[PDB]
């Protein structure tokens, strides 16, 4: 007994093949799921719930494994998803297939390092390739973005509802631009709140010029409908709060006890008049609310909400532009809840909701999702999440790529052009990666279900002519289609990290030679 | 072999029932169990029964509801009919027996027509319309709508049956005291609340020695003297008898010496002043369940005062009304106008039980208490149980009016009348109501069973003698004469309302238990 | 896999009628025999020790019965009577059972 | 442990008032210096958060102790365990400030991390890692971690040795001859 | 496949899980189909805890019928949503669902790829809703109009007599509910139930009833004229929020400390009593108080000596109804006390039942909050009717909500069918198949109606499958003779949005349901 | 019902057992529909003893594919006659059978 | 969860394979093992190999069939 006492170890080609095999599985289990003709998957969470979703990330984010590289592959999916959202429909399927041929030189007894060495060379040209075949686009033009978005969203079940989301995604995206960074304003998708409510229909869900609250007026006498209210964000509580120094009182005389009780009354009321002195209309706080003050604030006919979540308070603050306060005496009128086009609290059906509309030029907004069932809704927003995410990426770069595999073949021959001109042993890996690229349109064929081999050869044959690069594969006809008329258009950066991620996967798994278990720490 | 298939694996282990099979069979069989379970129950000839609970506690009983409350049933509809009668007793008192009988017979007859192929829904309608008609014809049988509010003799004669119903042995005693009970209470908090009557069980000294007191009792101790006064000055305090402890912590703190001397002395001194101020009002007896300060009772003993201890919220609430005096949460103010006032109060020793006596004479109206004497507490529990049901009977009697003839006689008219309406229905439902009329035979039938004589000819004889309008004659109670007796002279009457409601509830029980077809049962 | 619905809980025992009734009558007769010898100027007394080991002699059967932790119900009624009569008059509680 | 006992209720409001005003005045006293960036490994209260927003200020809570030490050495700041003076009053000085061209928090991998550009007091260097998975980054930094040391040693010792195993190639033979020198076993 | 990845994992396949899911609903619809239609049978459930149901609305069944098949649980959710949307027809909704999937299966069983049929459904619903939009009957808020609709809905659950009794109460409530623009159904609807005296005598009360009574015997049980105090501030003792340790040195002070402590609440109650005495200087008038928190017995005594009715510990919503009842000004601060802040009632008594206490509010001049007091013979039935009640109301709220109305009893579905069957392949042809079954699936409602009614299905459908003339009518199936019927003439109706949402709900359910291939289960231990 | 007669007994019901058989046969036919036809594929069977098949005549397959559903075994017998009668189209018979019931259902 | 459904319980416990997946994947890999098992086998440069049988008998070998004969492959 020597080493680690029942911790398994393995080395070399068996390890190499094993990682090769598992990824082949890993990619394979999803190859059905990309494309406008994709499939859509529903999952068992371990604790009983159901998630039905086409986006691969969550699928893999909902996958438990034992082999490591799969879990290693797992994070790669979620990372690009996190950074890019979609392509997760494709990136891993690219990834394993890259590995799938990547093995093919292992029997060639070629040391992987060079094979890596070519890869880093390969990606460099690839990035250079796409930059050459990218297309900048105006960002002010809405319709192309809408076209881009549907081009971006005509892959998920909301396909039937492209018009709504495209504008829906655009509107919220546009209205989030925080210019205090000079002209380096940055949008946020955490101020892009998403609210899913069942019932109703997709058509009923809409972008709200403001915020929605799953709470109610503390007191009936406060009005449930106001045009141009003033809103207060009291970070502090509204009631008497501990004297923090383990304070103590020793009364001796009778009136003292009754005196002090008024004093807390007095202390609370004190707070009330400080509030009213700014003539506010709406009271919001993350903590509780004294009803006795709430009597006072009722007495002032000033709308009040208690115990509201902080992020919403920020978005509420970002809705009406006011700034939150924890100090009623130090409350400042520059944070008057002005920027409020309409105040209301509707009844959704068994739930009051808070309706805050028509801010002048709001920066925060929540999207109201009104559908059939939350798992349906949750599926929707994931697609929405991707939809909005790519748009900001479009707002981050105006340069666009034609997808549909068109770009893929473009590099493919381009590397082939590189390949033949780059004589040496490394040449064969170089073309092989190009050989790897061709599968994605091919995969698209199967999801359509067409004669993949013939179409692919023709497409490559089609893309042998330099005059045409937008020739790609239609989702439904399964026919060669120039993209310009087809309009499936994509952010270049989306494809960059795609290949960037893809190749990173390759090298990382390739240097592996060994497995060690049972760390026990 | 060994391999059937399932088209619905929907169930994790559970009972799916369907195909009317359980409805047509199993539901019906379950109810039929209940009938046999308590078939012996009703009858002046019907006999008592004992059970121990799942905690193994004796329950000798003649009432169905109590034992039904003592039965952890598991079949769905069984409980329904159980709970139906459960409220019915909560509605009227006795009847538990009868409605259960109603439950089965209607159930017992129904399947046969269902087995005969009549529409399940049609069964409801015929059962329904018959019931409504049955209610409609019901008042036409009221006789001797006794009116005297506050006589003993009328009411006792009336009340005898229910006591007779569930206790055949000692009606004469039980009525007069319970009649004494009803008369002793007037509408004081409003029309003789049943809760206005209190029951005390004392083993030993068999039932004939049991009586009723015009006041209230406690089998409780006392701390000072023992006296009863012709003019009793009763002090009532939910307040415990101690220096009024401020709920928030005032501990004495001293800064010089003499406070030690002063504090406890005054601590004594004002307690004397407190209790004196009480005595200044002449209060000779003080009551509470709360804690008593030792010096305070020491002072009360110094002042020849009586004390009461550890009584529950209900106990003071009972007593508060007894002399009509207000309990005082404030210890000091021995209010004259709110001061207790009794005929006589002392401690008695009965059955080796220290017993505090509130012997009272109350013209304005009092919630008096009944003394139970006899050996087996098991007897007490039922023997109170029946009287209690009689208590409801008087109150239910006291509800509106209209004594009606008991002893199955009324049911015989019902059947014939319902039978008579049956052929005037004509239609496929006619059989159901025809069966609906029939089921009422069970009561005298069961009565015959509890009489243990050949029923059917008695039924026919009762039929025959009922063909001349003889609504006052009914089933006798006699081995010698297994034929008939006239209830009116026998005084074997009953409540309109009790019969009225029990009819409806059993009706409701049916349509419900009849209504359902297929069932689901999760694993417990 | 259908199953008939039971009436009450499994093992909820019932026994009815003459054989049911007589069993107690024998059981009561069983009771007295433990007290049969007891009362009398030349009568008898018993010793019963608890499962705790604390022995207890008695000549008053009611005391003996109280020691005799009965499991039969109807017999407990007999045991109750003793308490009543003992709470009333005392020995002959012995007789009372017989 | 210092207990607060009240026999005169009339100043508890004033008591409770000052409970935060001390923090408030400390906020005011440091702000009056005009400082625009602050770190505090200690906790930061929302009362302070509100006040700094009124200042439009910049603040950090719960920063790791070592980095702010690098910050003070970088920016020329003085890390301050508290406010004080050689005289008893807790005072604050602008001379304690650290200085740098521009500070931004930036969301890399959708997470805003704070950047410091060009402290004039002492030039600083930090490195941002980009990679595919967390597995790749934490290893490559170790190589980076080792990457620094070797150069540091080269800086530490202005001398080099050729790589690629020449050492023993020379050593083996030179010792091989040197072995014959001893003549022992 | 991924079994390679994980041994303990479980996967299905495209063909496999597809059949499983359709098999799942096909079973699920089979059980529930017994219910909808007035002739249908409600079902009784028994908990493992032994509780009892008598229900018919499937959502209750689905929510309580313990099943594990996932699609059902998914279907359960939207059904619950529909319950949160309208309340009944969830019945039909699932029956729509599985039957569509069954008809859906027929074609893919012919190897048709489902993606095509979905689009057929997509087109199909559009045309249907287009028809659905135009065919709804614009109807005013005529009492009878809704009355029939209420009777239309309520018969789905209970005796014809029982709902008829129920019908009057709900509609009049609805009449006494609107502020002519916006209902919320929460405050003005009080649903309280008592195990008392009947099922039928369950009634609207023009006033309000409370779930508790006074805590003092001297408390007046009944008061002719009630002047109302709505409040929530505790009149129980309270000690202040700060640690405040006091001592004393004399037991005399101890008593002096006794009185001081009480004094604060002493003033509180004192403010009201003076107001009462400022208000109820007359002897005839009676004064009532309501607290959401509890009340001191000494305070109780304080009111007792003044013969003041007061109540403690009310649920936070009751006062709204109280304000919606007596116009009382619900307050906290009694120092700012005004007689105009009061509420007034024309009659109050208390009703004692069983062990509990129930309190009665009567004779608002213009009550705006009312109560569905439920009189009960049996606990389950109270629960049973309540669902029928809440269902019945939510029918009406949409019914008033929509100035239009759909004639019920599935006359629409044939109308849907004929119009949809009257659709050429203006579609790309292959979709006309899915449309055909889509239309085909729609006829289930009368089919099961006849089925639940026992009449033979195929012939009756053909019978009613007779649009008569230019007046090809909205013709229903008779629910007792299985014959063509004008639901409008006979006044059988339904909420348009009901019809609206259910189609939408089911459709979206359907397409995604058909658009799964394997059901994954690889979770942690 | 007959569960009253026997606890360890097992019984179905009308809709139930009917639903079982159609699914059984329909389930049965689905497996074999891959077979018949020159473009069809023969299937390889593996004995628990390790023996091997490459046949397409389902009679061997049915006879050798261990099933417990009785109607399937019921199907096995009549097919066993048919192969003893002609040998092919045994395939057709069963596919004929199930789809017949499918429409019948 | 914890309860998927089966459209065909035809099997009392056995392995049914389908979808070409085994053919396209599992069939191939097993074959690929055999290649890997004996890739070294032939060759003047190919080296011998030994295996123990189930009955613990020695067999040094370069001939594939004989060593193949020693493998209970499943």
């Amino acid at each position: 007994l020597v080493l680690s006492q029942n911790t398994k170890r393995e080395s070399g080609r068996k390890v190499q093949s094993g990682n090769i095999n598992a990824a082949k599985t890993i990619a394979d289990i999803i190859r059905t799921c990309l494309g406008p003709k994709s499939m859509m998957k529903m999952l068992l969470d371990p604790m009983g719930g159901i998630v039905m979703t086409n986006d691969g990330n969550a699928i893999l984010r909902e996958i438990q494994v034992q082999h490591p590289a799969a879990k290693s592959m797992i994070e790669i999916s979620r990372t690009q998803d996190e950074e890019v959202g979609d392509g997760t429909t494709s990136v891993i399927i690219l990834a394993g297939e890259m590995l799938s041929v990547a093995e093919h030189f292992l029997e060639q007894q070629m040391h992987p390092t060079v094979v890596i060495s070519a890869y880093r060379k390969a990606l460099d040209d690839m990035i250079s390739t796409l930059k050459k075949i990218s297309i900048p686009v105006d960002i002010s033009d809405s319709d192309m973005m809408l076209n881009i978005i549907n081009s971006s969203i005509t892959t998920k079940a909301i396909s039937r509802w492209s018009s709504l989301a495209c504008n829906i995604a655009l509107d919220a995206v546009k209205m989030v631009q925080f210019e205090e960074n000079g002209r380096k304003e940055i949008d946020i998708k955490k101020y892009a709140r998403v609210e899913k409510i069942p019932g109703g229909i997709i058509e009923d869900s809409c972008v709200l010029r403001g915020v929605m609250i799953n709470k109610d007026v503390t007191h009936p006498r406060m009005r449930r409908y106001i045009k141009n209210p003033r809103i207060v964000l009291l970070d502090s509580s509204l009631e008497y709060k501990k004297g923090e120094s383990q304070t103590d009182i020793e009364i001796t005389r009778e009136e003292d006890f009754t005196r002090i009780l008024q004093m807390e009354e007095e202390y609370i009321q004190q707070l009330c008049e400080d509030i009213i002195q700014l003539k506010p209309d709406v009271v919001i706080t993350e903590k509780g609310i004294s009803d006795l003050a709430q009597h006072y604030l009722m007495r002032a006919n000033i709308t009040a909400i208690r115990r509201v979540r902080k992020t919403d308070n920020n978005r509420i603050a970002r809705a009406c532009g006011a700034r939150i306060v924890s100090r009623p005496e130090e409350l400042r009128e520059d944070d008057v809840g002005t920027g409020a086009g309409l105040l209301e609290i509707k009844k959704i059906g068994d739930e009051y909701f808070t309706f805050i509309t028509d801010c002048k030029d709001p920066k925060a907004c929540t999207i109201l999702l009104r559908g059939a069932s939350k798992e349906i809704l949750s599926e929707v927003e994931r697609n929405l999440q991707d939809a909005m995410q790519v748009c900001r990426n479009v707002l981050l770069d105006p340069q666009l790529v034609p997808g549909g595999g068109a770009s893929e073949m473009a590099v493919a021959h381009a590397l082939t052009e590189k390949s033949k001109a780059m004589t040496g042993v490394e040449q064969w890996p170089y073309r092989a990666v190009a050989q790897a690229l061709e599968v994605i349109p091919r995969t698209l064929i199967q999801n359509c279900g067409a004669s993949t081999i013939r179409l692919l050869t023709s497409l490559r044959a089609k893309h042998t002519q330099e005059n045409c690069e937008t020739w790609g594969v239609n989702g439904e006809t399964g026919t060669l289609v120039d993209m310009k008329e087809l309009g499936i258009w994509e952010p270049l950066a989306v494809k960059l990290q795609t290949y960037k991620t893809a190749v990173e996967t390759a090298v990382l798994l390739l240097r592996i030679d060994d497995i060690v278990s049972g760390h026990k720490k | 072999p060994k391999a059937p298939g399932f088209a619905q694996m929907l169930k994790e282990g559970a009972k799916h029932f369907s195909g009317l099979e359980e409805a047509v069979y199993r539901n019906i069989q379950a109810c039929k169990e209940l009938a046999q379970t308590t078939r012996t129950a009703y009858g002046p000839n019907g006999m008592n029964k004992m059970v121990i609970n799942h905690l193994e506690k004796l329950f000798v009983t003649n009432d169905a509801a109590t034992i039904l409350r003592e039965l952890e049933v598991q079949h769905p509809a069984a409980k329904m009919i159980v709970m139906a009668s459960h409220m019915q007793e909560q509605e009227v008192g006795d009847g538990t027996n009868f409605v259960l009988v109603f439950a089965g017979a209607l159930l017992e007859l129904a399947e046969e027509l269902l087995r005969i192929g009549l529409s399940v829904s049609e069964v409801i309608e015929g059962y329904e319309i018959a019931c409504r008609k049955a209610h409609e014809i019901l008042p036409n049988l009221v006789c001797c709508s006794a009116k005297n509010l506050r006589d003993i003799d009328e009411v006792s004669s009336l009340l005898r049956t229910s006591i007779m119903s569930k206790q055949y042995g000692n009606e004469v005693f039980l009525a007069k005291l319970i009649a004494q009970a009803c008369v002793s209470i007037f509408p004081d908090s409003g029309h003789f609340n049943v809760d206005n009557i209190r029951v005390c069980k004392i083993l030993g000294s068999g039932i004939s020695s049991s009586s009723v007191l015009h006041g209230m009792v406690f089998k409780k101790e006392t701390e000072g003297d023992v006296t009863s006064v012709k003019d009793a000055k009763i002090a009532v305090y939910s307040c415990p008898f101690d220096g009024m402890i401020t709920e928030t912590k005032g501990t004495v703190l001293i800064k010089t010496a003499e406070e030690l001397m002063n504090f406890s002395k005054g601590e004594e001194n004002l307690m004397d002043a407190q209790v004196k101020a009480i005595a200044d009002t002449g209060a000779n007896v003080v009551v509470t369940g709360g804690k008593v300060a030792d010096m305070a009772l020491h002072y009360a003993n110094k002042y020849n005062i009586m004390l009461v201890r550890l009584n529950s919220k209900w106990d003071l609430r009972r007593l508060c009304k007894t002399v009509g005096a207000t309990a005082l949460p404030r210890l000091t103010p021995p209010v004259l106008e709110e001061m207790g006032h009794c005929d006589s109060v002392y401690l008695s020793e009965v059955g080796d039980t220290q017993v505090v006596v509130f012997k009272h004479e109350k013209e304005d109206g009092a919630i008096s208490t009944i003394v139970l004497r006899g050996s087996t507490d098991n007897l007490m529990d039922d023997i109170e149980r029946a009287v209690d049901d009689g208590v409801n009977t008087f109150k239910v009697l006291t509800r509106d009016k209209r004594l009606v003839p008991g002893g199955g006689a009324t049911e015989i008219e019902l059947a014939k009348q319902i039978t008579s309406y049956g052929e005037t229905c004509p239609g496929l439902e006619q059989y159901a109501i025809k069966k609906f009329a029939e089921a009422f035979e069970a009561i005298p039938r069961a009565l015959a069973e509890n009489s243990g004589v050949k029923a059917n000819e008695v039924i026919s004889k009762l039929y025959a003698v009922h063909q001349e309008g003889n609504k006052n004659v009914g089933l006798d109670i006699e081995a010698e004469v297994p034929a008939v007796k006239d209830m009116l002279e026998a005084g074997i009457l009953d409540t309109y309302l009790g019969k009225y409601w029990a009819i409806k509830l059993a009706t409701n029980a049916a349509v419900t238990v009849l209504r359902v077809d297929q069932i689901i049962m999760a694993k417990p | 896999m259908p199953t008939p619905v039971i009436l009450l809980k499994e093992g909820t025992d019932s026994s009815q009628g003459i054989p049911q009734l007589v069993s107690n009558i024998s059981a009561c007769q069983v009771i007295a025999e433990a007290v049969r010898t007891t009362l009398g100027p030349r009568g008898m007394d018993k010793l019963i020790v608890d499962g705790r080991g604390k022995a207890t002699i008695s000549n008053d059967g009611a005391t003996i019965l109280k020691l005799l932790d009965v499991v039969h119900p109807a017999a407990k009624t007999l045991v109750d009577i003793a308490k009543s009569q003992d709470a009333e008059v005392g020995d002959g509680t012995t007789s009372v059972t017989l | 442990g210092v207990q607060v006992v009240i026999t005169d209720p009339e100043k508890l409001d004033q008591i409770r008032q000052r409970e935060s005003d001390i923090t408030k005045e400390r906020i005011q006293k440091i702000l009056a210096t005009g400082a625009n960036v602050i770190l505090t490994t200690g906790g930061i209260d929302d009362m302070c958060l509100k006040y700094f927003v009124e200042a439009g200020a910049m603040a950090v809570r719960r920063v790791l102790k070592r980095d702010l030490k690098r910050i003070a050495k970088a920016s020329g700041a003085t890390i301050l365990s508290t406010l004080a003076n050689l005289e008893g009053e807790e005072t604050f000085e602008a001379a304690m400030l650290g200085q740098a061209e521009e500070v931004v928090q930036e969301r890399i991998c959708d997470d805003e991390l704070i950047l410091i550009k060009n402290t004039k007091a002492r030039t600083s260097a930090s490195i941002i890692l980009r990679g595919a998975n967390d597995f790749m980054c934490d290893e490559m930094e170790r190589s980076l971690h080792d990457a620094l040391c070797v150069v540091k040693r080269v800086l530490e010792s202005k001398s080099v040795v050729p790589g690629g195993g020449a050492v023993e190639a020379a050593l083996s033979i030179y010792l091989e001859n040197y072995a014959t020198s001893m003549g022992s076993r | 496949a991924v079994k390679t990845l994980n041994p303990k994992a479980e996967v299905a396949r495209a063909q496999a899980a597809l059949a499983v899911n359709i098999s799942a609903a096909r079973g699920l619809q089979d059980v529930l189909r017994t219910n909808l239609g007035p002739k249908g049978t409600m079902k009784m459930l028994v908990s493992g805890a032994g509780d009892i149901k008598l229900t018919k609305d499937g959502n209750v069944l689905l929510h309580e019928m313990q099943i594990q098949h996932p699609t059902a649980s998914l279907i359960a959710k939207v059904a619950t949503a529909q319950d949160d949307i309208t309340g009944d027809g969830t019945t039909s909704n699932v029956l729509i669902i599985g039957e569509l999937l069954k008809q859906a299966d027929l074609y893919i069983s012919e190897g048709l790829h489902p993606r095509i049929i979905t689009e057929g459904f997509e087109a199909a619903k559009e045309k249907a809703l287009q028809f659905l939009e135009e065919v709804k009957v614009s109807r005013e808020m005529d009492r009878e109009t809704l009355i029939d609709v209420a009777r239309t809905s309520l018969r789905t659950k209970v005796h014809a007599e029982l709902a008829d009794v129920l019908t009057e109460a709900v509609v009049d409530s609805i009449l006494a509910i609107k502020k002519q623009d916006e209902p919320i159904d929460l405050f003005m609807i009080e649903i309280m139930e008592m195990k008392h005296k009947s099922e039928t005598d369950t009634s609207l009360i023009r006033g309000l009833v409370l779930d508790h009574g006074a805590r003092h015997p001297d408390m007046k049980k009944r008061v002719e004229d009630a002047y109302i105090l709505t409040c929530n501030v505790s009149l129980e003792y309270e000690k202040t929020e700060v640690n405040s340790g006091f001592f004393y040195k004399s037991a005399e002070e101890r008593e002096k400390l006794v009185k001081a402590e009480r004094k604060f609440i002493e003033d509180r109650v004192k403010k009201i009593i003076e107001l009462k005495r400022k208000v109820c200087g007359d002897s005839d008038k009676g004064f009532v108080v309501i607290n959401q928190k509890g009340i001191d017995p000494f305070s109780l005594d304080a009111l007792s000596k003044e013969g003041i009715v007061a109540l403690r510990r009310a649920k936070r919503r009751n006062m709204e109804r109280l304000t919606l009842a007596c116009g009382g000004v619900a307050l906290n601060s009694f120092d700012d006390l005004s007689p105009d802040c009061l509420g007034h009632a024309g009659l109050v008594y208390e009703y004692t039942l069983g062990e509990e206490k129930f309190t009665f509010i009567e004779k608002c001049n213009n009550p705006r909050s009312v109560t569905l007091l439920i009189k009960g013979p049996n606990k389950h039935t109270l629960t049973q009717i309540k669902d029928a009640v809440r269902d019945g109301l939510r029918a009406v709220k949409n019914a008033i909500d929509d100035g239009c109305v759909v004639p019920g009893a599935g006359a629409v579905e044939v109308a849907m069918a004929e119009a949809l069957i009257k659709h050429k392949p203006s579609v790309k042809g292959r979709a006309q198949l899915g449309v055909q079954a889509f239309a085909d699936a729609l006829l289930i409602i009368p089919k099961v109606l006849a089925q639940n009614s026992g009449f033979d299905l195929q012939e009756t459908l053909v019978k009613i499958q007779a649009e008569h003339s230019e007046s090809g009518q909205l013709v229903g199936v008779d629910l007792n003779t299985g014959e063509p019927m004008v639901a409008a003439e006979v006044g059988v109706w339904d909420n348009y949005c009901v019809k609206k949402q259910l189609l939408h709900s089911c459709t979206v359910i359907a397409t995604n349901i058909l658009l799964v291939d394997e059901i994954m289960r690889a979770g942690m231990s």
